[PDB]
């Protein structure tokens, strides 16, 4: 059976996993106990007689966000010892997670995903869960995914990544922690989608009219964007599009695995007013740059490739249709040697609407995921910030003497130097 | 074709066993291994 | 006999519990999702299919030729000034068969 | 007494497969149940050639069906005409091709395959004769065109002197779901060429267009393009099922419409398709049916048909009706515009009657077209290649499973060599 | 099957139309030349209904 094991870690991992689990209780109408009142088996397995865990581990070394899942409302969801806690944190450093405090703390991961592994039938790939800005998701993600590479090879791996802002920031150590995680998830993370803070504060000001988001708020839509991309495993669609099947269909390049992210349509609750959106219009919606889910104008790069997660009740012809009149617009740009890079994957379940959620029930809805060129500004706005502070060899003291060598630093940054070089060559037209 | 059909599937090879004509067996079944046949 | 009777109850149980939500999508209409036609009438044979939709499909076919014969009517009527043919003395009556 | 047998490949040919048993189950009168409940003599008089004859007067259709994730067997089994198909025939794997041509190749095709060609070798060995093999999958796809394809190379390597008739459907220029198509497809024909004794080519443009200028169809479905797939399969078997003034079995349009081993690509479409505005004013004529046949309009392929001539042709006419008008017609329309037929092949078209039509029409006609024209759309395919091949593109993933960069040349060399015959007859 | 005419007789069953005992209708089965039959038709496998 097609089952998927997620695994988030750091702060953002948690708060998200705990908006995401969420909304995956209530898709398949799971009670927050745990009892309902066969598509369950992606993402919940039966234990005993009505009680369903969660397939996904959640880790952090710091305390203070586990235990607010272990007395929130979620208590009995998850299993015990399924959460793994840390007596002290990462404290905004990549070189405690990765080696003195993340190497105690990771076996006992391992120990949690092995028995995960062999619980399930046919394990389909991962969905690891992080933020690279903080030393948590940073350094205990970086290690977890250099284990899980080897114990399990060639098992693809979805990497939903929280990079930081161009503009809004919220520590000094931001590109740091930053580029020095880049470098183990290039080789190491199958597809790594690109998501941003502010971006999705954009989105829930313009969009959702909700004047002051909070980091609930974002987590709630980005859980959207999750279950949107699983949501042909767990129900039938017209045209179903698996975990294996994406990554052979988006990746062009084996270091080309950089993809955006975009959710088209977005309503509030009384901003709706009892209206529908057609197919092609949220397909335009879809590749509004606004609309995306980091700081990148594709106008400025070309599509690499496209993904369309289509959900709801939506017919094979017009989906055809709006891919053919987004081609024909100008304004999006595709790459020269890809005459055809979309996709058309066709659940016939429209998303659900949470309980006190900001977001309005959809009939239709779109799940954008594309490889653009576009990211190479990401990538060098990140560059632009760490070699103002690397060359002073500012707020490098803590991170050279727990551990960490100080000459792997240049390691990582001529990766990125590499990374930005290929982006510019490969969608350079021949 | 019904007719047919009917003496086709009642058919028996020996003649001398049709006396029975005028509970299902092991060997149908090919499971149930502790349940052939049952108590009192 | 109870150990073998319940372990054999439990597995056609399991089986027999497959075949009947099988059978149950079959007779809902969610299994083959994909294979309907839309506007439930045989696309090569143009002749209504045996459901409610068929039936439906041809309540809304006499309902719009109601509504036809209702405009005919009126055409007809505000066509036709005098309650009589013009070039033989007739009657005048809207032609139906 | 001689039959053919299906096989279905991957989520494309489970559904079109699917559809293709809808129709020629209500036109054998079999229930969704399973026993025959028909209201004419003529249908049980040939059920051998598609179905078995089971205990309690149950029929199960000779269908394979094969693929590499269960999505679709919980979608088939689940439908109606869905239980008649045998269990023992529903071989499945579990990874899923995921749109890769080289996985369903090498990788965990090869691991299935014995296991496909074992329930081929039960259906095929049953029976006293066969008149061939019927397959429907895709080319752009990479469960039923990596997979079919070597089923075929195996199947054609075991059974070399029977028929091979194949429903592959092609990679579309309008509408494109998948990002990898030239390379699966180009991949698929290089291995279909030398195997597949004839080749019937489908696409979902030719379909959408058929439901949406001439069905008048609003919101064409997936339904209503395999429906249109399934009148036509089931027209090419018209005279195996039933008797008529001309018989024609699959080897008799294989001998009428490939003057050389390597032109095996036909052209199809289905003749009497209207709206229901205009069913009452349309008298249902051999002449109409004609006229509609040799319209670029009706046709189920990418080629425009007047672009160029049609080497070989075969009409397929189902109903009670007199011959003088159906050679005269066909006679019509190799005099009236003789530069849209070859010249050095006199009587281009070759005709067959059946005296049974299908269900709910009183006439009806099924055209297959051995065409230069169809030259085209295998461009596109490998226009579409060499734009992500002298790049590399995708490449990794299919050197992955095992297969070098190498024998994709042949795959370009191939189609190539393919189109380049092609031409030298249209001139 | 054609329908019947307006005032039909409403044909009573063959068996005790045509005066079938109880007997007979018992053991239709187990007679020797009923089972000669039988075992013919299995021999002409699909020629039986010829
Ligand atoms: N979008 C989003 N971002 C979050 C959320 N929670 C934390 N973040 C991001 O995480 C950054 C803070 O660093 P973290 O990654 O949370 O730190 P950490 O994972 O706890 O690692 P340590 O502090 O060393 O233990 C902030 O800049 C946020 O951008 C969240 O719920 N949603
Ligand atoms: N006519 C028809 N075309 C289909 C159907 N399902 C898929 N396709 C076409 O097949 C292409 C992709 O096929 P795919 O799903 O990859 O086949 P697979 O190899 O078995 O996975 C799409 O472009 C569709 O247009 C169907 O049920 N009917
Ligand atoms: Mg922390």
């Amino acid at each position: 059976m097609r089952e998927v094991i997620s695994i988030h870690i750091g702060q953002a991992g948690i708060q998200v996993g705990n908006a995401c689990w969420e909304l995956y209780c209530l898709e398949h109408g799971i009670q927050p106990d745990g009892q309902m009142p066969d598509a369950f088996n992606t993402f919940f397995s039966e234990t005993g007689a009505g009680k369903h865990v969660p397939r996904c581990i959640f880790l952090d070394l710091e305390p203070t966000v586990v235990d607010e899942v272990r007395t929130g409302t979620y208590r009995q969801l998850f299993h015990p010892e399924q959460l793994i806690s840390g007596k002290e944190d990462a404290a905004n450093n990549f070189a405690r997670g990765h080696y003195t405090i993340g190497k105690e703390i990771v076996d006992l991961a391992l120990d949690r995903i092995r028995k995960l592994a062999d619980n399930c039938t046919g394990l389909q790939g991962f969905l690891v869960f992080n933020a690279v800005g903080g030393g948590t998701g940073s350094g205990l993600g970086s290690l977890l995914l250099e284990r899980l590479s080897v114990d399990y090879g060639k098992k693809s791996k979805l990497g939903f990544t929280v990079y930081p802002s161009p503009q809004v920031s919220t520590a000094v150590v931001e590109p740091y922690n930053s580029v020095l995680s880049t470098h183990s998830l290039l080789e190491h993370t199958d597809v790594a989608v690109m998501l941003d803070n502010e971006a999705i504060y954009d989105i829930c000001r313009r969009s959702l009219d909700i004047e002051r988001p909070t980091y609930t708020n974002l987590n709630r839509l980005i859980a959207q964007v999750i279950s949107s991309l699983t949501a042909s495993l767990r129900f039938d669609g017209a045209l179903n599009v698996d975990i294996t099947e994406f990554q052979t269909n988006l990746v062009p390049y084996p270091r080309i695995h950089f993809m955006l992210s975009s959710y088209a349509p977005i309503i509030s609750a009384e901003k709706a007013y009892h209206e529908q959106l057609s197919v092609a219009e949220i397909t335009n919606a879809a590749f509004e740059p606004a609309s995306m889910m980091v700081k990148c104008d594709p106008r400025h790069g070309k599509y690499m490739a496209c993904c369309l997660m289509y959900r709801g009740d939506v017919v094979p012809k017009d989906v055809n249709a709006s891919v053919a009149t987004i081609k024909t617009k100008r304004t999006i740009q595709f790459v020269d040697w890809c005459p055809t890079g979309f996709k058309c994957g066709i659940n016939y379940q429209p998303p659900t609407v949470v309980p006190g959620g900001d977001l309005a029930k959809v009939q239709r809805a779109v799940c954008m995921i594309s490889n653009s060129t576009a990211i190479g500004e990401i990538f060098s706005r990140l560059d632009h910030k760490f070699d103002l502070m690397y060359a002073k060899r500012a707020f490098v003291h803590w991170y050279v003497g727990e551990g960490m060598e100080e000459g792997e630093f240049s390691e990582a940054r001529e990766d990125l130097a590499a990374l930005e070089k290929d982006f510019e060559e490969v969608g350079a037209e021949s | 074709r019904a007719f047919v059909q009917k003496l086709t599937e009642t058919g028996v090879a020996n003649p001398r066993m049709l006396h029975s004509a005028p509970a299902t067996g092991a060997l149908t079944r090919f499971g149930e291994g502790g349940s052939l046949t049952a108590p009192d | 006999y109870h150990r073998e009777r319940s372990n054999w109850e439990t597995q056609a149980q399991a089986a027999a519990r497959e075949a009947a939500r099988l059978e149950a999508s079959r007779t809902t209409g969610t299994g083959a999702k994909r294979n309907q036609g839309s506007e439930s009438y045989n696309i090569i044979s143009l002749n209504y299919n045996n459901s409610s939709g068929g039936q439906q499909l041809a309540a809304k076919d006499t309902a719009v030729k109601e509504a036809r014969q209702a405009r005919a009517v009126n055409l007809y009527s505000k066509s036709h000034s005098v309650s009589h043919n013009i070039i033989t003395g007739e009657p005048i009556k809207f032609p139906t068969a | 007494m001689r039959e053919i047998v299906h096989i279905q490949g991957g989520q494309c040919g489970n559904q079109i497969g699917a559809k293709f048993w809808e129709v020629v189950s209500d036109e054998h009168g079999i229930d969704p149940t399973g026993t025959y409940h028909g209201d004419s003599d003529l249908q049980l008089e040939r059920i051998n050639v598609y179905f078995n004859e089971a205990t309690g007067g149950r029929y199960v259709p000779r269908a394979i069906l094969m693929d590499l994730e269960p999505g679709t067997m919980d979608s088939v089994r689940s439908g109606p005409y869905g239980q008649i198909f045998r269990p023992d025939n529903f071989v499945f794997g579990q990874t899923g091709a995921g749109n890769n041509w080289a996985k369903g190749h090498y990788t965990e095709g090869a691991e299935l395959i014995d296991s496909v060609l074992d329930v081929v070798r039960k259906e095929a060995e049953s029976c006293d004769c066969l008149q061939g093999f019927q397959v429907c999958h895709s080319l752009g796809g990479g469960t039923g065109s990596g997979m079919g394809t070597l089923l075929i190379s195996k199947i054609r390597e075991e059974y070399p002197d029977r028929m091979m008739l194949t429903f592959s459907v092609v990679p579309s220029p309008k509408v494109s779901d998948t990002v990898v198509e030239p390379y699966n497809a180009t991949l698929s024909v290089h291995q279909l060429v030398e195997n597949a004794d004839e080749c019937m080519v489908l696409d979902n443009e030719a379909l959408y267009d058929i439901c949406f200028r001439t069905l008048k169809l609003t919101t064409p479905t997936f339904g209503d393009l395999n429906h249109l797939i399934s009148a036509v399969m089931s027209g090419i078997t018209c005279c195996l099922r039933f008797p008529g003034q001309l018989n024609a079995d699959l080897r008799k349009l294989a001998v009428n419409l490939i003057p050389f081993p390597r032109l095996h690509f036909f052209m199809v479409g289905f003749t009497p398709l209207t709206s229901r505005g205009s069913q009452q004013y349309r008298a249902l004529t051999v002449p109409e049916l004609t006229q509609q046949m040799w319209d670029a309009k009706n046709m189920m392929c990418a080629a425009d048909p007047r672009h160029g001539r049609y080497l070989t042709a075969s009409a397929l006419f189902r109903g009670r009706m007199s011959t003088k008008e159906v050679d005269e017609q066909m006679l019509n329309v190799q005099n009236k515009n003789s530069s849209y037929f070859v010249e050095w092949i006199p009587n281009n078209v070759k005709s067959s009657v059946c005296d049974i039509p299908p269900k709910g029409l009183k006439m009806s006609a099924t055209f297959i077209g051995n065409s230069t024209a169809i030259q085209e759309m295998f461009k596109r395919v490998s226009e579409q290649f060499t734009a992500m091949f002298r790049r590399k593109a995708f490449l990794h993933w299919y050197t992955g499973e095992g297969m070098d960069e190498m024998e994709f040349t042949e795959a370009e060399s191939n189609m190539n060599d393919l189109v380049s015959e092609y031409q030298q007859y249209q001139d | 099957q054609p329908q019947q005419p307006d005032g039909a007789p409403a044909t009573v069953p063959l068996a005790q139309s045509l005066g079938l005992t109880q007997d007979e209708v018992a053991g239709a089965l187990s007679h020797p030349m009923v089972h000669e039959l039988a075992r013919s038709l299995y021999g002409k496998a699909s020629g039986a209904t010829s």
